[PDB]
């Protein structure tokens, strides 16, 4: 999910 | 200089200001790594963006050029005191973290998109990036820890 990798 | 940093000059008054080139921060003072930092952020997505939609439209279609301007106004009235960054990721971000104020917790190296990260570390404590561009589109960083 945003912002993760 | 502090990680990132040069000095350059403003093109509209001649006067030397300095630039980061990880987190897109300007400023005209000369400038004054942690293992976790906590961040907020206000997202603002583009017809580009990985997953073009948010709670606040179902279908982003605005383009990346016009995200960018609304990022650079959201940055003026922040620097101005105009608004509060609190009070505009609320408003503004595409992103649920909107509904906290745009917080997104502490968080340590090998978590987020690697611009994100990068201008995050390099912020110091207080510090608001400049726009900062991930697959997600174009943020603005507060570090607040």
């Amino acid at each position: 999910f945003t912002x993760a990798q | 200089l502090p990680p990132g940093w040069e000095k350059a000059m403003s093109r509209s008054s001649g006067r030397v200001y300095y630039f980061n080139h990880i987190t897109n921060a300007s400023q005209w003072e000369r400038p004054s790594e942690p293992a976790r930092v906590r961040c907020s952020h206000l997202l603002v997505k583009h017809s580009q963006s990985r997953r073009p939609s948010s709670w606040r439209q179902e279908k982003i279609t605005r383009t990346k050029e016009e995200a960018l301007e609304l990022i650079n106004g959201y940055i003026q009235k922040i620097k101005s005191g105009e608004e509060d960054f609190e009070s505009l990721a609320s408003q503004f971000s595409d992103c649920s973290s909107a509904k906290a104020r745009g917080d997104l917790g502490a968080f340590s190296r090998g978590q987020m998109q690697k611009p994100f990260e990068d201008a995050s570390f390099a912020l110091r404590t207080g510090e608001m990036s400049g726009p900062v561009f991930t697959d997600s589109g174009i943020h603005i960083i507060l570090r607040t820890e």
